[PDB]
């Protein structure tokens, strides 16, 4: 009940955080100004937060085991302490004392903290040169953006795979194949079912000895240092917590700076004028290593600039 | 959910009556975000938390956020004024008191689906009505 | 270069509110906003507007419109997770002879929050009870359960790494130049202005940093003074013996400028009070009129000596000279705003409390403008000019009498609060020079000159070397 989440004795963490958080109880008032600042409201929210922050996750969790069976072998990385925040922009605020002011990303069914696959895909793509859209507003920073990111991608690819030299067009084609599953343009490559890159949801895997959710403060001091600060309390994923990243990655075949299908590359290999110098191959394992390096570099979640969401190898 | 033209009319008169829309058909640019955030808060946290948050008058906000809750109350009152006799047997057709706190009204009347549906429809109507005017 | 790695060494134990986690270290949500302001200030050659224009020019800003934030990623992590936990109090107490090996105490420190952590109640971390056999000389007992549920702990870690990431190479190289200077000029944590969060940079990307602490403080601060601590022998207990002297000295030295020292037969006048008597307005601190007003009612205050007037050796007087009343002002506000004044009536188990409010809600707080820095066991007192907004602002005082009644046989508690009917000075009295208003003119550089050049009998009361005035 209080710890060891499981599936038989637990309260849905998202339910507790969003729907059951502001339940109306006798003698508890937070409609009036006096009620929102009262100690009774603070005690009520303290008890709710203590209920939220009391659950642990075992390594042999049937939930996590089912996730592993469905989505394959995970990439296990461990949280370091600033904490980890996801879904910070979700509205969760009334104006009371002792309540969680920022939002949190909970799975609806399981209730476990998780990172949506869209978040992981966007975070990984942001470190690739062609993530920024060529637009009127972005055209000022567009050249520097791609110039800076292309070098980073080049060194990372040379590190993770045996390719000695990679061109800018090759990097563009690889990025558009991994994330867009197309060519740099609008053209579609005839890909097989397994030749698709899928970014599943990252789930909290195992809190070894301790809870997985903790409370943290950000206390902005305004532009006037003579005025009072503003304590903002939010919910974070505790440090030393294992995060399971699930991917479905394939092998990318590059021939003459263009992305080729597996059968296409077989036919190209069978031809007489096959230049092995123009053939490049990045496997699923090397793609996973590339993504792992990106994640260890920048991290994932909210407030990543001020440290939150940084990962270490398990 | 389809927003009727009468609901948008009610929203226009409610935004003029409180004081969102100035006499020159302009409104402060922050009320757009206020209404969008109220809709998001209703969909995510719940009706009562969102109503309590946006009903608060002792804010640090740039403008008067509670006027959007006032517009909500006026739109709901106008909607209930046109409830049919057979609707009043199933739905509550009583008028919300002007000085009554909306959050405590909802709490005392429960959390019924009628109030939540009315609030969501009125919030969408407010958004559509603001989209018809200029952001200062 | 895209990554910047720095190794930080700790000089004073940081007061951390999240000590429960084993990876608890310096928080980057604190370092980054200050580092951004430091770099923008340095880029503009002391002006933050020119520095923002510089950052705006070379696309270094996250937003070009409304914030000082620079586009880099900051992470602070611990390499070895072995830490020393300190109990930092403003009250001396006997050491309990049963403690964890990493548990240490700083008996006399400027940090005066968490005073209830040592005392009588069962919630105290260290509990004092009257020792058997001989009276007095109580002994202390350590409760680990209360140690766990403490809001803030003094934490000192071994060398730990700071990671700065930015895809802009020129931003990283400018950060490298200013990073050693930033940490020398700043403290982090609770009560940082008294020297509780001092850090220095040792290795920048595996390169030993040679940054002279004296000149780094010279360029950034208006006045810098150096204090020679006693180089006592037995320098093997580096932590406790040295730390206790330094923080006791800081509390000693700071409670000379602000208020005075009153313990045994040793009295040093408030240097801030002495400063304003010397100048033309001849301001007298609000404490003088607080005591006079309370005596004007049927409340008698504990003290063998009358309130001090002027600077001369013995002017302990209760009444103003003759032609008219003294000129009074809130002198102690400029060195830190307080909330309550406790006066501790002679009649036991009851005291008078004076509450300070801004007389219109504009000034809620004021950080002390003096910064104490501790690097390599050397005490540097640095600072700049004060915020001019505090000058000449009103303050209402609420006089309430509190009686800590002799229990009720069950709970050992009191709730008594009574409003003393003090005849309050009008706000516009003496053309807004009453005792409600902060002083009109004040310069810190002038004050630190007068304060640390002050002398009675012989030598300096604040034994400091004036590196920069």
């Amino acid at each position: 009940m209080p710890k060891n989440y499981t599936l038989q004795n637990a309260s849905n963490l998202g339910w507790l955080f969003y729907k059951d958080y502001y339940r109306q109880e006798p003698n508890v008032d937070f409609i009036s100004t006096q009620g929102k600042e009262s100690d009774t409201t603070a005690d009520f929210f303290r008890k709710t937060n203590q209920r939220i922050t009391a659950y642990q996750l075992n390594s042999e969790s049937p939930l996590v085991a089912a996730f592993n069976n469905h989505f394959g072998t995970p990439l296990q990385l461990k949280t370091i302490y600033p904490g980890l925040i996801t879904g910070s922009g979700l509205p969760h605020q009334t104006g009371s004392k002792g309540e969680f002011k920022l939002g949190f990303q909970f799975d609806y069914t399981t209730g476990l903290p998780y990172i949506p696959g869209s978040s992981i895909k966007g975070t990984l793509r942001s470190m690739f040169p062609f993530s920024l859209k060529d637009k009127g507003s972005t055209k000022r920073i567009l050249p520097e953006y791609r110039k800076e990111r292309m070098e980073y991608i080049r060194d990372l690819i040379i590190e993770v795979t045996n390719i000695n030299e990679i061109s800018d067009t090759e990097i563009q084609a690889l990025e558009y194949a991994i994330f867009t599953n197309s060519t740099p343009s609008g053209k579609t490559i005839e890909f097989s079912l397994e030749e698709k890159d899928v970014f599943y949801d990252a789930f909290v895997a195992d809190s070894k000895d301790g809870v997985m959710l903790s409370d943290d403060y950000i206390t902005p001091h305004g532009e006037n240092p003579l005025k009072d600060p503003k304590p903002i309390l939010f919910l974070k994923i505790r440090p030393d917590v294992t995060i399971n990243f699930y991917f479905k990655l394939c092998t990318t075949h590059l021939y003459k700076e263009k992305v080729c299908s597996s059968k296409q590359i077989e036919e190209i290999k069978k031809q007489n004028d096959f230049s092995s110098s123009d053939y490049k191959m990045i496997t699923a394992h090397q793609k996973r290593n590339l993504f792992e390096k990106i994640l260890l570099c920048i991290g994932i979640g909210a407030k990543t600039n001020i440290g939150y969401g940084q990962l270490k190898k398990l | 959910m389809k927003i009727s033209k009468k609901q948008i009319e009610y929203a226009i008169e409610a935004l003029r009556a409180n004081n969102i829309i100035t006499n020159d058909n302009q409104y402060p640019k922050v009320f757009k975000g206020y209404i969008s955030s109220f809709g998001a808060a209703v969909i995510q946290s719940g009706l009562i938390p969102a109503i309590i948050f946006f009903e608060n008058e002792d804010n640090d906000a740039n403008a008067d956020r509670h006027k959007i809750i006032g517009v909500l109350k006026d739109i709901i009152n106008a909607m209930r004024q046109q409830y049919t006799v057979t609707d009043a047997t199933i739905l509550v057709s009583s008028q919300i008191p002007a000085n009554y706190s909306m959050a405590q009204y909802i709490i005392e009347h429960g959390n019924t689906d009628q109030l939540l549906k009315e609030i969501t429809e009125a919030a969408v109507a407010m958004k559509l009505a603001l989209r018809m005017y200029k952001s200062e | 270069m895209n990554q910047l790695t720095a190794i930080l060494k700790q000089h004073t134990p940081m007061i951390h509110f999240q000590h429960n986690e084993s990876g608890a270290t310096l928080r980057a949500s604190e370092v980054k906003p200050l580092l951004d302001k430091f770099i923008l200030t340095k880029l503009g050659n002391g002006d933050i507007r020119e520095g923002r224009l510089y950052a705006k020019k070379n696309n270094w800003l996250i937003d070009n419109e409304k914030n000082y934030a620079l586009n880099y990623k900051l992470s602070i992590s611990l390499q070895k997770k072995s830490r020393l936990e300190y109990l930092i109090t403003s009250s001396t107490f006997p050491l309990p002879t049963e403690r964890p090996s990493n548990f240490f105490t700083i008996q006399n420190s400027p940090y005066f929050a968490q005073e209830k952590c040592v005392g009588i109640n069962t919630n105290s971390t260290i509990i004092l009870k009257k020792s058997n056999s001989d009276p007095r000389k109580k002994e202390a007992e350590f409760k680990e359960k209360n140690w766990s549920q403490i809001d803030k702990k003094g934490l000192e870690w071994q060398d730990f790494t700071i990671k700065i990431f930015s895809l802009k190479g020129d931003l990283i190289n400018k950060i490298q130049t200013y990073l050693p200077a930033f940490f020398i000029c700043h403290n982090f944590g609770t009560r940082n202005n008294k020297g509780f969060g001092s850090f220095t940079v040792e290795y920048i990307n595996n390169q030993k940093n040679i940054c002279n602490v004296e000149d780094t403080l010279k360029e950034n601060f208006a006045f810098v003074y150096k204090k020679k601590i006693a180089l006592s022998r037995q320098s093997t207990l580096d932590f406790i013996y040295i730390y206790n002297q330094i923080f006791s000295t800081i509390k000693k030295d700071y409670q000379i400028l602000k208020s005075g020292y009153n313990f045994r037969n040793e009295y040093i006048k408030s240097l801030l009070f002495c400063y304003f008597v010397s100048k033309y307005p001849n301001y007298r601190w609000e404490k003088r009129k607080m005591k006079q007003l309370i005596k004007a009612r049927g409340y008698e205050l504990k003290g063998d000596h009358s309130p001090i007037s002027g600077i001369r050796e013995n002017d302990n007087s209760w009444n103003d000279p003759n032609p008219n009343g003294y000129n009074y002002a809130y002198i102690r506000a400029i060195l830190g705003l307080a909330e309550q004044y406790e006066f501790q009536l002679e009649t036991p188990y009851q005291k008078a409390i004076v509450k300070i409010k801004s007389a219109n809600n504009c000034i809620s707080r004021y950080k002390s403008p003096l910064l104490f820095k501790i690097i390599n066991n050397s005490i540097y007192l640095v600072g700049n000019e004060i915020n001019t907004e505090i000058l000449n602002k009103p303050f209402q005082y609420s006089y309430i009498e509190q009686t800590k009644n002799k229990n009720m046989r069950t709970g050992k508690s009191e709730i008594t609060e009574r409003t003393m009917h003090i005849n309050e000075i009008e706000m516009n009295y003496k053309n807004r020079i009453n005792y409600h208003y902060t002083p009109t003119s004040f310069s810190l550089i002038d004050f630190m000159q007068y304060a640390m050049s002050y002398k009675k009998n012989g030598k300096n009361i604040l034994n400091y070397i004036p590196l920069k005035q």
